[PDB]
């Protein structure tokens, strides 16, 4: 119930991207990772996903290492990611979605499998598009349908790329609740992003990464009030 | 065993590997259709009995070409998942490497059945069906078989005419450890009785003594206990990687049995045995591709690789099998040799992946 | 599509090219010319054994060079040794020279510096020699129109234009 | 101009790359081919044909994916959306197309003919007819010859049928120990160490011969590819013709194919860089395999040696001029009218 | 001048994307493209640019007709195209990009050039950065190059896509002050942008496209009354 990050650093053609980050993210909580763009906020936040092999510092679940794990294992492990891009399996209908991941759970009968797809269609107000493929979906329903595939893996962290980037402003409240409603299933949310304003507003604790390491942390409004933070990254006005 | 996500990227990868292969048996129907077109209107063989052979020829196109067809179907299928990022997701969510590659070869069983079913029954009847049938109408009736020659150990056999299980005209001739004739043999018609028999009617038989007395006899009927079957005469004119597979077996038992060299037709037989094998080994070397060098590269490049990859997997065919044989190494290595040198390859990559 | 359409032209001019081509080295591997007229068989160091159609051996020519020709069936012998054989198993003569010429119709002549030895040691006919002398092989009969002579065991004589048989040795002259 | 010059020095770049991997396949299966059959020597000296073949793929490969790569980066597009049009491209590839021309010409009218002509010498100085296994047929076809192994010419045990009657010779049937082949207007075999056997199966009068050696019958303009190239220019004959204008019309060929090329590398950047590769490679695979056959043609005087190789340039000429037009003002508002319609 | 699209429409694979679609940009006049992902401004913004063929409507600029024109062919008639992603060439001098794209204008002399260049230099306060490659320079200092060698056609028209794409808050006044430096140089400044907000303050007009059609126009205040437009795109608690 705690995804913990220390001191995590990676270079790139001789030259360090990240120097030093550290973040933790609990059980109950929505937690952002913002900062100036290509600061180090983005490499930071894969090497927790397991995209980016790490250089130096530790990844931890529960005081367990996942550093030199790959990513299928972090998943194993409790970790939930959603990719900025459309990830949904195409020619695949919204049923075949979920079970399909459902049946990598080898510990599951098939009919434990059956109530969780039911479950899960139901929870997310899919059940309508369950029959559609994946490719045949709207935007809003395609994330809701990735949303039910990635917790048929049962994780306890979610990790999302993005959510609000080219997110219509009578959509973002409905991410929002979404990401709510995965904070009080008991999900720790890492939500990484360039849209400051919405980050700041569904998350509860906030880090920001600028220069290549952290330069500040603490709850929305802690941020939007440290001198660094308004000098490299938010400005002297900054609306909310 | 039958999981969604395996008949998915399966599903993808076979209707990627039938378009591919459908683009290249038309590209090589239309090259045969203009070799065909370099000697039209001989005998009947107008433009339909052409386009005939041509149609007739595919399956043995098909069984040559699958290989290739399964690496690029494999780079391309892999890759359209690899770029819409389902692959990465279906990692995200718990699916392996290691699954993944077991799905790519769930996959390549069928493709493996169908190439060795091909192999066996379809490409051979339908190649000597087109052969024959070209021959026919080429000739306006000229072609059976008329004149044909063979030997069993150090007998050298002439028929004239050969149906189906009656030889018309044979001539024969024997040799001694010294390498000169002792007897000959002629009859107007033999039969074939039971296994590995004949029996000729009205023969005559010569025989050489003492390089002084010449005689003959002419028999009413003479016993042939020859190894050489009916079936093994039909099949000394045609190609060995176009004879069936059974038919490589008894060939090559026949040419031991006959103090032959049966290696070309034993090469030929591991290679037809070694098919299956070779498409499996193509598809894992597309994962290793996929997941490696070309992971985020256009569909563009993962064509040329695999371009690239099947030209020079078929050159090291054509290279490993006649050293195996000129350097004295059993047929069986010479033919699955390239398989196994592009299975080194494909776990090298997956090292450090899988 | 006009673009494929325009490929699978240029897949056409292609494949017409490459196969054109290929048929212009087979005709010039395939230009097949007629030989002429010269000795289409040779060999040295020989011995061709004929044999009766009955399958017993006729006669034996041992050479040192043979040339066979194909238009008019004319085999042409260098320092020939013909054996002569009664049915067979008793040789009864050898005829030997520089130079012989067999023909389609089985008729041997030998030029220069004829021998005829008779391997019967009692018969009283030993030795004869000659310039030019034709035999035919299965009637045994001998022409010679030229010098001629004969040397028996206690009788020799010296005469010309000889015509006879080994079939049964019936020699006449005049 | 500055943008040019960049042009120029991007493909130039790619260019060498490409040549340095062809240049090398050859240098391999040549050395190969040649190991079969010193070995540097004659390597060294086959280096200018693959120079003769390769120049033009060089230039046309390497021009193909350098735009290839900038029209899928995107900066042929910039190019286009601040001013920079097909002129600049086609000024950069003409210039390449020069340089490559001129090398290709030295290569085809001095080089070429040189190291042929060394490698001419050198093969005055210095220094298979029938397989094994199965039953062969002679040019003549009147004999069946069927030879065991054939080792360096060491143990061949070979069989000799001739089962029909030439003019006045019987059929026959001769085995021996080891036979040769050699080729002269005639190609011949002789055998050493067997019996030949001159007789019917059904009849018994036969004729052996015994013999150590026996011969038998098995069957029956100039050098154009090295020569001086000024001599030849006036050297009135249909092959040597054929031949100078294929030496030409490689060296003209450059042009065209390059101006051919350059409309034909644009693609977008969801397709490849090498998304143009097929059609690419099959325009140059029809355009020499139809530039050989007519030259063979030539050297047969199937056709005079007075139209030559021009047509298959002019086609592609004209095949350069179609898709380059392909862009204008009246091929677009002729597309649109079909849009419309 | 005066660009204008009358009646724009297109589609893909059987798919109308934009159906109607009007708008025009005046000299001296910053207009906003906006509405709903992928609705059809950003495909009608493309039409407008060139790299769509148009299906259906008419693209004029002073009442000549471009619609079938190529890119450098509209570029001649005065339009201008800023790309959201890097367009500078990476291995070729700041001097030397511009240098490039002033080389083309045969009218100009090489004395003129190198006026030109000067001044577009001291003008961007680029100067510093002139004998510098683009492969090395950073976010705001390539943006400002390359829309230095934008100027350097002398366009009518300026088409950005997306200036406003991930910018740190401290660097959005900052891109808002360089595209109101061009509006004020006498150009017609055309907008497409997700950022709603942002958007909205700096154009003068704004036309909102929304499932294909054009749906409503005028200024920012008046979008944001328009109710169609608060319950399809900005949500009724929408806040500029
Ligand atoms: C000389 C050339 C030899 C090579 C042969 C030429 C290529 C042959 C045809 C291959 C190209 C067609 O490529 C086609 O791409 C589409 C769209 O990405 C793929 O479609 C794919 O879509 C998505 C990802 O993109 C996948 O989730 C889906 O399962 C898959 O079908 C098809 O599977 C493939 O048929
Ligand atoms: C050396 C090998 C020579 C033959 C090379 C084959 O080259 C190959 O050509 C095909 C067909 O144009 C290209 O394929 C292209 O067209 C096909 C069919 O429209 C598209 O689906 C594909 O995505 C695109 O890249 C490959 O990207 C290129 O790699
Ligand atoms: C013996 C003769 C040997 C010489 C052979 C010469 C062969 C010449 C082949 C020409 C190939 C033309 O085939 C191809 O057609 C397509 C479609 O029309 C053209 O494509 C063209 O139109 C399309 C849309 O219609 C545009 O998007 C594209 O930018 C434009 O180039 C290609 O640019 C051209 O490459
Ligand atoms: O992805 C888009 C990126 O494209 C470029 O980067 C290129 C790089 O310049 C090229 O070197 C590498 O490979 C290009 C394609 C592979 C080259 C050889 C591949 C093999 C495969 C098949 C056999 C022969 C060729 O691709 C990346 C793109 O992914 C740009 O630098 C970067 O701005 C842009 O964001
Ligand atoms: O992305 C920018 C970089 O692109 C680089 O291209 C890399 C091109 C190399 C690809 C090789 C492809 C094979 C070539 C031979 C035939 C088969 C395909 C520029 O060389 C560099 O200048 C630049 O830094
Ligand atoms: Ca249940
Ligand atoms: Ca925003
Ligand atoms: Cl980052
Ligand atoms: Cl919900
Ligand atoms: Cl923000
Ligand atoms: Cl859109």
């Amino acid at each position: 119930a705690i995804l913990k990050a220390q001191h995590l650093a990676k270079s790139y053609k001789k030259r360090k991207v990240v120097s030093d980050v550290s973040l933790q993210v609990e059980s109950g909580q929505i937690v952002g990772l913002l900062g100036p763009n290509g600061a180090g906020k983005t490499t930071s936040f894969y090497m927790i996903v397991g995209l980016v092999a790490r250089d130096e510092g530790t990844i931890t679940i529960d005081d367990n290492d996942i550093s030199i794990l790959p990513m299928h294992s972090r998943s194993r492990m409790g970790i939930g990611y959603l990719p900025q891009e459309a990830s949904i399996f195409r020619k695949l209908s919204v049923e075949d979605n979920i079970m399909a991941v459902l049946q990598t759970r080898e510990e599951l009968t098939h009919e434990e499998r059956q109530d969780k797809l039911e479950d899960l269609l139901e929870e997310f107000h899919i059940q309508h598009i369950r029959k559609s493929a994946g490719m045949a979906l709207s935007g809003g329903e395609r994330r809701r349908v990735e949303i039910a595939r990635a917790l048929a893996a049962n994780p306890q962290f979610i990790l999302l790329d993005q959510p609000f980037a080219g997110v219509d402003p009578i959509s973002v409240i409905d991410i929002k609740k979404i990401i709510e409603h995965l904070r009080d299933r008991g999900l720790g949310v890492l939500i990484t992003d360039h849209n400051v304003r919405e980050t700041l507003d569904v998350c509860e604790k906030a880090y920001i990464v600028s220069q290549g390491r952290l330069i500040a942390e603490g709850t929305p409004q802690d941020v939007l009030n440290n001198e660094q933070v308004k000098q490299v990254y938010l400005g002297e006005q900054f609306r909310l | 065993m039958f999981k969604i996500l395996d008949w998915y990227i399966g599903r993808t990868i076979v209707a990627t590997t039938a378009l591919v292969l459908v683009t290249f048996v038309g590209l090589s129907g239309i090259i045969k259709y203009v070799e065909q077109l370099r000697k039209v209107g001989e005998g009947s063989y107008d433009l339909l009995q052409a386009l005939l052979f041509v149609v007739l020829s595919i399956p043995r196109d098909v069984e040559m070409f699958f290989p290739m067809a399964a690496l690029l179907g494999a780079l391309i299928g892999l890759g359209a998942l690899a770029s819409s990022s389902e692959l990465v997701v279906m990692q995200a969510a718990g699916f392996s490497k290691l699954d993944i590659g077991l799905s790519v070869l769930k996959t390549a069983i069928p493709l493996m059945i169908i190439v060795t079913l091909l192999g066996e029954w379809g490409a051979p009847q339908a190649q000597k069906m087109a052969r024959d049938m070209r021959a026919f109408a080429t000739s306006g009736g000229a072609i059976v078989r008329t004149g044909v020659w063979a030997r069993d150990a150090n007998d050298f056999i002439f028929i004239a005419k050969v149906e189906n299980e009656h030889l018309y005209g044979l001539n024969l001739w024997r040799f001694d450890e010294n390498k000169k004739l002792s007897t000959v043999i002629f009859s107007e018609q033999v039969d074939y009785v039971a296994n590995n028999e004949w029996l000729m009617k009205d023969a005559v038989l010569t025989r050489l003594v003492n390089d002084i007395e010449i005689s003959k006899e002419s028999l009413p009927e003479y016993r042939w206990r020859t190894s050489l079957a009916p079936d093994k005469l039909a099949v000394v004119t045609v190609k060995p990687e176009e004879l069936s597979l059974t038919g490589l077996s008894d060939y090559v038992h026949y040419l031991k049995a006959s103090e032959q060299d049966s290696s070309r037709y034993e090469l030929a037989l591991w290679r037809k045995v070694t098919q299956p094998i070779s498409i499996a080994v193509m598809m894992l070397m597309a994962l290793s591709f996929i997941f490696g060098p070309l992971r985020s590269v256009t569909m563009g490049a993962r064509i040329l690789s695999g371009v690239i990859a099947g030209f020079s997997f078929y050159i090291s065919s054509e290279f490993f099998g006649p050293l195996s044989l000129v350097y004295g190494l059993p047929p069986l290595f010479g033919a699955l040799a390239p398989s196994l040198v592009f299975l080194a390859i494909a776990l090298g990559l997956l090292g450090r992946k899988l | 599509s006009l673009s494929r359409i325009v490929y699978v032209l240029l897949l056409f001019i292609a494949s017409w090219s490459l196969y054109y081509l290929l048929g212009q080295e087979q005709d010039s591997k395939i230009q097949v010319a007629p030989n002429l007229e010269l000795p289409m068989f040779s060999g040295e160091n020989l011995e061709n054994i004929s044999y009766d159609e009955q399958g017993i051996r006729n006669y034996v020519i041992t050479s040192i060079h043979l040339d066979h020709y194909a238009k008019s069936g004319n085999t042409l012998f260098k320092a020939p040794i013909l054996k002569v054989y009664r049915e067979g198993t008793l040789q009864e003569w050898e005829i030997t020279a520089r130079r012989g010429i067999l023909s389609k119709d089985q008729v041997l002549t030998l030029y220069d510096d004829v021998l005829a030895k008779n391997l019967l040691p009692d018969s009283g006919f030993d030795t004869l020699t000659t310039s030019e002398m034709s035999i035919q092989l299965k009637s045994r009969d001998f022409w010679a129109d030229k010098p001629v002579e004969l040397r028996g065991p206690q009788f020799e004589t010296h005469g010309q234009a000889m015509k006879g048989n080994f079939a049964d040795h019936s020699a006449e002259l005049y | 101009m500055i943008i040019v010059r960049y042009l120029i020095r991007e493909t130039i770049k790619s260019q060498f790359a490409i040549f340095f991997v062809l240049f090398l396949v050859f240098l391999s299966q040549k050395f190969i081919r040649v190991l079969a059959d010193m070995i540097l020597s004659i390597v060294g000296l086959n280096m200018p044909a693959m120079g003769l073949l390769m120049l033009p793929l060089s230039l046309y490969i390497g021009i193909l994916l350098t735009f290839g790569r900038l029209y899928a980066e995107s900066e042929i597009t910039v190019m286009n959306a601040t001013g920079i049009g097909n002129k600049f491209l086609i000024r950069a590839a003409l210039y390449l197309a020069l340089i490559t021309a001129s090398v290709a010409a030295f290569n085809a009218l001095w080089l070429a003919p040189w190291s042929q002509d060394k490698e001419a010498h050198l093969m005055e100085q210095f220094a298979d007819l029938l397989q094994k296994g199965h039953f062969q047929r002679s040019p003549d076809g009147s004999s069946v010859v069927f030879i065991d192994n054939i080792e360096n010419r060491k143990l061949y045990n070979v069989f000799v049928a001739q089962l029909a009657p030439r003019d006045s010779i019987l059929p026959s049937v001769m085995f021996s120990h080891s036979g040769d082949v050699k080729e002269d207007g005639r190609q011949i075999i002789t055998l050493y160490d067997g019996t030949r056997y001159e007789g019917v199966p059904t009849r018994v009068d036969y004729m052996i011969t015994n013999f150590d050696s026996y011969d038998g019958l098995i069957g029956q303009e100039r050098d154009w590819e090295a020569l001086p190239t000024l001599s030849l220019l006036n050297n009135a004959d249909r092959r040597a013709q054929a031949e100078l204008q294929w030496r030409i019309s490689l060296v003209v060929c450059i042009p065209l194919l390059t101006m051919l090329v350059v409309p034909l590398s644009a693609v977008n950047p969801r397709q490849g860089r090498f998304a143009k590769m097929g059609p690419a490679i099959l325009i140059y695979l029809t355009y020499f395999l139809a530039l050989s056959a007519t030259k063979s043609a030539i050297e047969d005087g199937s056709l005079p040696v007075i139209i030559g190789l021009w047509p298959i340039n002019a086609a592609l000429l004209l095949a350069a001029l179609m898709v380059n037009t392909l862009d204008s003002i009246p091929v677009r508002r002729f597309k649109d009218r079909w849009k419309q319609r």
